[PDB]
């Protein structure tokens, strides 16, 4: 089974650089894309950003373009959201979620691909982020 | 941009009842739609993808109408572990966005 | 008796027509450029010191084999220098493409292809911009393109660690030889020169490559000059040379960015990135009046041989040859010239296209992929000749012929000759 | 360096007499790319350049005039090659014309000197044998 | 009257300092070895030396052009030797490795099963091979799913086992018209005038060993271990020590490694470590105490001559290459601790060692290699003949790495190349008639 | 080999007797960089050897190890006497001292022999 | 004596054996071939064979340096010429194969179909072509999925069809200052003195013919057959025969085969056997009796002079290149039987025999070549001039060979390369004046 | 030269008859094996010519094909006289018989001709 944990969230003044971190407690992290999903209290889930397993296809939602930074280090099985320039409307629970493991299309030799297959297979327990 | 919405906002049902939740998209998506369950006090869980394929850990009381664009989620029988909030998403193209969500309640 | 005996002199002025290899010399940061001064012998830029009188010699630039051995040697250098950087064999994959599209112009395609990452186990789909001239169709439905050259050769990128910017090249004969320099004003190539000198090495020869026009080239001292092996027959190109040059300005007003792709292990392929700033087609400037005037000049020399004159667009061929192709700023061009040679006897625009995949030479077995240069491009150069041809009411059209005719515009004055330092004649003197 | 010595010549087109004094001109008061044409073609040129200079000096070694720039010889003129008088050739003609003329018999003239110098040398050796 | 006139002499003994290339000569299975016919005239002798008297000359080991000339030649051939060898690109694939976990549980070793393209360009095969931990890096915190340490920057050639690694002696010869002067002082300085000089056509036999922190099989001082540096007052500059008494070093791998041939592609093979025979133990070096102690005491005794309290300190830290005595034991590249030696101030002492197959071996980062294993037990005796030392500026001296050409400066400090200028003109009473 | 460089440190008076051909004078593979460099150097050797050979021939000293000339010495170059130059000083220093003025010496040798040879031709013309 | 004085004569007729670098020369002449015969040096105008009368000289073909330095140089021509040509590495794939049939039964082939990459790297294509059974192998005993022979040792070059490789006369010229002496004895058996000797600037025409067990298109002996050997007594030496009467031979591949072209990769094209025009018939060699009957009896008569009754037998065993008569005809290599040719003890005999596309052609087994099939009917007429026989050690003889360089000894035995020594010193009545 | 050997078996004195001289000393590709082979061989040929000439230019015999020297013969080298040789023997076997000594003879000519030069210039210095 795949399990995850978040850490670093808390309360910080507006305009801060409150970073977030997710850890992957499982095997085969080399071929998992990952994403962050926001949830303001009472409202629906909102997609924040995504980074492929190879870290070459980072993508974001337009509501945070240019502000946020998503990074990962395969050598230590972790995902780091280096969020910068927060504002109060960013308040809401943050979940780190991992896209399904990369497709396997054995045709000629081994073949692992690098889609951002936007199915959030597993979600970590979540960590609160509040700005006031 | 793929606007997504669900209707009705919430439904009423009881254990043993057949349940149905509807999700609609402004733009067309062939079969790339998925669902989640969010028990309050816990992060979401993965239910259905490709609009018809079940998740690895889902007890198979669920099924998705994976045709056209009137995507809908149906439950053969309602049990208390299924008595929680629900979400639908398109995973055809980015940016991803989840509908307003829907909730179930006692009948 | 007349009392005469053989007398031997060492150092006599006697010379013989000869053919021999020559060695490069050039003017004075590692790996610099393809015309390497570190490959040439710098030698000396100012030989000078010569004068000659009362000599007459017969030149034939149309059979001056100095150009031919030089012709092959220049290709050998260019072929040799492409050894160390990558072969684009992995780039032969089916390309899925979309319209360039807004963020709306054309002549480019948003082509994406599959490429292997650091490990063979895993792959990634990259995206890039390619010109339509670099691509051909496979399925008529409008997708699944193919690269132009993959059915003929695995192309080499022009890796920018060594550039193509041409420095002047001095050609030197080896010890025991000299180069006779015909020095008249109106010396049209073949026949007996009457004002001649010599020199150890030629002046700065620009290793330019172009078609239908000569750029940064030699100039006749005064009055335009024309050269042809024959005028009655129309098989071979006629070379025109301008004493009064006309400036030509080129530009690519687009801040095109460069995108690096890890195509192979340790090999970096270069492809076009996003376009920054405004959008414009590449075009060239030549000024009206300033340009139109020179055609009034050349017409005189044509009709000095032919008992009205008209100039018309390119006779025909592939886009390789129906165009003024040249290099400007490190990115190759292929332009029209139909807006100039359209006359009978404010800047006038020449809008045209760029290519990344080039062959230049008639030899198709070698390919070169020139990566884009970051930022806008512009350059100014002197036009000093044409490569026209006769149609035979008699019109002309700008031909290109085979490449080597460009060189003869720079080497017509020079003839390599061997020195026979020994001469013997009878004299009344006698050995003691 | 196998220098061409007189090389680019002085008053080449003048009459023959100029060569007697125009020779007064002075004489001397990198890694190279291994693979390309400028490595091998340049190397080939220098080797054959030396081949030419040595060939000249070997011939001067059989004219017997080595170490000099001028020399007279013992061989009298042979009329079968040409019949020009002194003023007709030395005063009136340039070197280039003369070589164009006697070229048909230059090899024999070289051959005549070759045997003559050898004949003279052995005669000297025969004198020394006494 | 004086009546003096110019006189020209051809062949007077005067020379001028000049720079030129020296063609290689060497002593005596096709392609044999690194120093084969590809570059040097085979099996030429070690000929006579020309003795000189009353001559003085000022040599400079640091401005000597032979060292700079030679460094590019070593690289050029060593690149040439590996031109035909297979490119190891097809080996770049994720490896399903796991703990060695095999008895006759070793540390620093792994067992890896990986896919391979077989003789045909279709079908995989689950080939396997051992790997040293130094040549392999994990991709996940889990530890599994390893990767080679070099594939991300540049995949590099295997060293063909058919060409030997041994550094046979080499001699450098000057072209005609040039001479190689040789200094002979018992306590030569590396700079300044030689009051005793000679000259030779070809240098003495250099054994071009590649090593760091310890010169092996090199030249020796007659007596009085010598010190040589650009400027001893400066610190960033390297200090080269050359011994007089050699101290023997024995290096070994007790294990009996079997060689496994992997058919990595059509006409391609990739050798790798196989199953291990016999008793299992880590490799090590042997250097005799009371001889290194005498050696280290000596150099300290002559170091203090330029410092009016000397200390020897562990390696500088950082990359395992520059921090470690890195030499080749006749076919495998050893990395040996050396921290047990350079700890002192003013029987046997053992150093444990680690093998790295994927190596760069130049300060020039534009090259890489894979040294195949040597099957069977391997042991190589050697002499330590010099040390590399570095200073921070009561001095502490670390075993030095630095530029590779510093090794060659230990052998070529005696030699200078001089251009001959045989023409000589001087006045004399004689007069040409 | 007897005196290839051995006479360097001797006084020039004694060194004049120890010339002994100072200059002096197997396939190797084609493709290596060494093959070209090894061949290149030997070609340069011929150029160096013939630079001296050509000069001596032009200077009229062909085939001789020692040759006297017709031009006097000039004290502006050096004021050393016979006992200072031959009996005391050594070859190396003479090159060091006269290096500034060798061009003047070479010019005088060049012109002196040339004007003599044409004068000899005047004798041969008789 | 008269106090005779040393005297120097420049130009004395004396010489010395030497090793030197010879170079090519050929007649002038056309077309592009594998040989670098691009004008070499122009052939001799009226070649000057100058006779060295009265002078005794010795030759030793078995220690002559010419063959060793040439066989190691002829291999370079093929390597240097085939460096640009396509390597068929991508062609190493599994081959679907079934027994061949067509309108008239012909053995040794299978109409194999296989997967290859198209012009693009990532798009496979179905392609088929005919293959000779000698050059194909089965992957498994199941009876399907065959494979090419060369893929498990080395994928090897295809010979570019645009370059020919038919032999042409090659003259080996000694450089200036050397000379080539020629032995003209009637009955010279490979070693010892030659009573009649001459010299030339270059050897006469020697054809780079490659063959085994029989010489082809060699230099004919003017009269009387001769047998040459290192030492007749031992069986470890080749027994080279040189015929006098050139028994003729005709060989052909009667089938009119079509050249089928297949695209392999970017700029790479591959040629394979396609449809057949005509009807089935075995390739064969065509020799006549009487002509062969005479020489085999004639050679045996000369053979037994060293053995005071003779027997001939079929080849002994080994690989096909040694057990079988290998040679070239029109661009395709025939390895042919010759069993009935040596069927004697003391009209025509037909030798049916086969083709192979893939060859080694040398003991350089690492190297390999694929010959593109030639379209149309192919026919050669050729001359036999020698037999590469061996002896077991009444006597029995077999065709041997094995080595390739014996083919040169059969023509180079007449030459020795010698250096001119133009200086001699002798006493004379002279005293220098 | 190839015809230069034409005297061959005729006894010693025949070297002066049928006069000629030995071998004196088409563009081709650069890296072709024959290009290197001819080019390397020609540099070898050049070295095999100059080293002979400079000896003639150091023994005081350059230019001339036959010259006589100043040193006398030594009986240890060979006891045979002029009459025993020139009408009976050829150069070939004579060279193969004397090769043990040729190094000594070479240097004796060099020093014995060099002493003439210093003797000449010493004489001219008077
Ligand atoms: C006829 O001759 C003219 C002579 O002027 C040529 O035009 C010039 O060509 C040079 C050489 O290519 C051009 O130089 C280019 O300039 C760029 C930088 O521009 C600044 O610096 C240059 C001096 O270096 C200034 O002249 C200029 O005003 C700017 O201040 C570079 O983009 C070019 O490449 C350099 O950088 C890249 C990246 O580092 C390297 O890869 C290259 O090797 C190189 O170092 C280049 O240097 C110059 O701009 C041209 N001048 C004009 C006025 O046009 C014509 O090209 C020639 N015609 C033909 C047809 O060949
Ligand atoms: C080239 O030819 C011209 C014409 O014959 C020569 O003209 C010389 O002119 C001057 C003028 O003062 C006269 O004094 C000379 O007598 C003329 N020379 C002769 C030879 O007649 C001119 O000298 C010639 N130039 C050369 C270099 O030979
Ligand atoms: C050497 O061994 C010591 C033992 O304490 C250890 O600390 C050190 O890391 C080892 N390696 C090096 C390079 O010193
Ligand atoms: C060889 O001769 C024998 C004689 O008995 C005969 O049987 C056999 O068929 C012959 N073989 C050939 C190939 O001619």
């Amino acid at each position: 089974e795949v399990q995850l944990v978040e850490s670093g969230g808390g309360l910080v003044q507006p305009g801060g650089s409150l970073r977030l971190s997710c850890t992957f407690s499982g095997r085969s992290y080399h071929n998992y894309g990952m994403a962050w999903v926001r949830q303001a209290p009472g409202k629906g889930l909102e997609w924040v950003s995504s980074i492929s397993s190879g870290s070459s296809y980072t993508d974001y939602i337009g509501s945070v373009r240019g502000r946020f930074t998503i990074s990962r280090e395969n050598a230590m099985n972790s995902l780091s959201l280096h969020m910068n320039s927060l504002r109060a409307e960013d308040t809401g629970v943050y979940f780190c979620a991992s896209q399904g493991p990369d497709p396997w299309y054995e045709d000629d030799f081994g073949y692992h691909y690098e889609v951002l297959s936007n199915r959030f297979d597993v979600w970590g327990p979540g960590v609160l982020v509040t700005v006031s | 941009d793929i606007q997504m919405t669900q209707s009705p906002s919430s439904l009423s049902a009881s254990v043993g009842d057949r349940v149905t939740i509807t999700c609609r998209a402004s733009q067309t998506v062939s079969s790339n739609l998925a669902w989640y369950q969010q028990k309050p006090g816990k992060a979401p869980k993965f239910l259905i993808y490709d609009s018809s394929t079940l998740a690895t850990g889902v007890p198979s009381r669920f099924s998705g109408s994976g045709s056209g664009t009137e995507f809908t989620l149906t439950i053969s029988s309602l049990q208390p572990e299924d008595f929680a909030t629900y979400y639908c998403q398109q995973h055809y193209s980015r940016p991803v966005t989840f509908g307003g969500g829907t909730k179930v309640e006692i009948k | 008796a007349e009392n005469l005996w053989v007398t031997v002199y060492y150092g006599v002025p006697v010379w013989r027509e000869a053919d021999t290899t020559l060695f490069c010399a050039s003017d004075a940061t590692e790996a610099h450029n393809v015309w390497a001064t570190h490959a040439c012998v710098p030698t000396d830029p100012n030989p000078q010191e010569i004068y000659l009188e009362n000599v007459t010699e017969n030149f034939n630039m149309w059979k001056n084999n100095m150009v031919e051995q030089m012709h092959t040697d220049i290709i050998s250098l260019w072929d040799e220098s492409l050894k160390p950087c990558v072969k684009l064999t992995p780039l032969c994959v089916t390309l899925d493409c979309q319209a360039f599209n807004s963020s709306a112009m054309q002549e480019m395609k948003n082509c994406s292809f599959n490429v292997t990452t650091e490990l063979r186990d895993k792959k990634k789909k990259e995206y890039s911009l390619f010109y339509k001239l670099d691509i051909v169709q496979i399925n008529k439905n409008g997708r699944q393109y193919r690269l132009i050259n993959c059915n003929t050769s695995a192309c080499t990128q022009i890796c920018p660690k060594v550039s193509f910017e041409p420095i002047p090249i001095h050609f030197c004969a080896p010890a025991g030889f000299a180069i006779l320099k015909c020095n008249e004003k109106h010396f049209n190539g073949t026949g007996p020169c009457k004002n001649v000198s010599t020199v150890q090495c030629t002046h700065g020869i620009k290793p330019v490559v172009s078609t239908q026009l000569l750029l940064n080239g030699s100039l006749a001292e005064e009055e335009v000059v024309i050269r042809s092996e024959n005028i009655t027959d129309n098989a071979k190109t006629i070379i025109v040379q301008l004493a009064k040059p006309v400036k030509i300005n080129c530009t690519r007003p687009n801040n095109m960015t460069r995108k690096s792709i890890r195509i192979g292990p340790g090999q970096t392929f270069y492809a076009l990135g996003d376009i920054i700033g405004n959008i414009r087609k590449p075009y060239c400037n030549v000024s009206k009046r300033e340009w139109n005037n020179t055609l009034q000049q050349v017409a005189a020399q044509l009709r000095k041989s032919f008992n009205t004159i008209v100039f018309e667009k390119s006779s025909g061929g592939d886009l390789e040859v129906t165009t003024h192709s040249f290099n400007c700023g490190g990115e190759f061009f292929y332009c029209n010239t139909s807006g100039l040679f359209n006359s009978t006897w404010d800047t006038i625009t020449l809008q045209c296209r760029i290519k990344q995949i080039i062959n230049m030479w008639q030899r198709v077995g070698r390919c070169m992929y020139a990566p884009p240069i970051p930022g806008v491009i512009r350059c100014e150069s002197n036009i000093t000749g044409l490569l026209l041809t006769r149609d035979g009411n008699e019109t002309f059209r700008p031909g290109g012929g085979d490449m080597r005719d460009n060189w003869r515009s720079e080497l017509y004055k020079y003839k390599v000759v061997q020195i026979e330092p020994l001469g013997v004649a009878p004299t009344h003197c006698k050995r003691r | 360096l196998g220098a061409v010595f007189f090389g680019f010549l002085g008053a080449a087109g003048s009459t023959m007499g100029a060569a007697s004094n125009t020779l007064t001109v002075q004489a001397r008061q990198q890694q190279l790319l291994r693979l390309g044409v400028w490595g091998f073609k340049q190397l080939q040129a220098r080797v054959l350049a030396l081949e030419r200079y040595l060939e000249v000096q070997q011939l001067l070694g059989i004219w017997g005039c080595s170490g000099k720039l001028i020399c007279c010889t013992t061989v009298p003129w042979n009329s079968t090659w040409s019949n020009k008088n002194y003023t007709d050739i030395w005063d009136n003609m340039t070197w280039l014309q003369w070589d164009r003329e006697i070229g048909n018999y230059t090899d024999e003239i070289y051959r005549l000197i070759e045997e003559s110098q050898f004949q003279q040398e052995i005669n000297e050796q025969d004198l020394l044998a006494l």
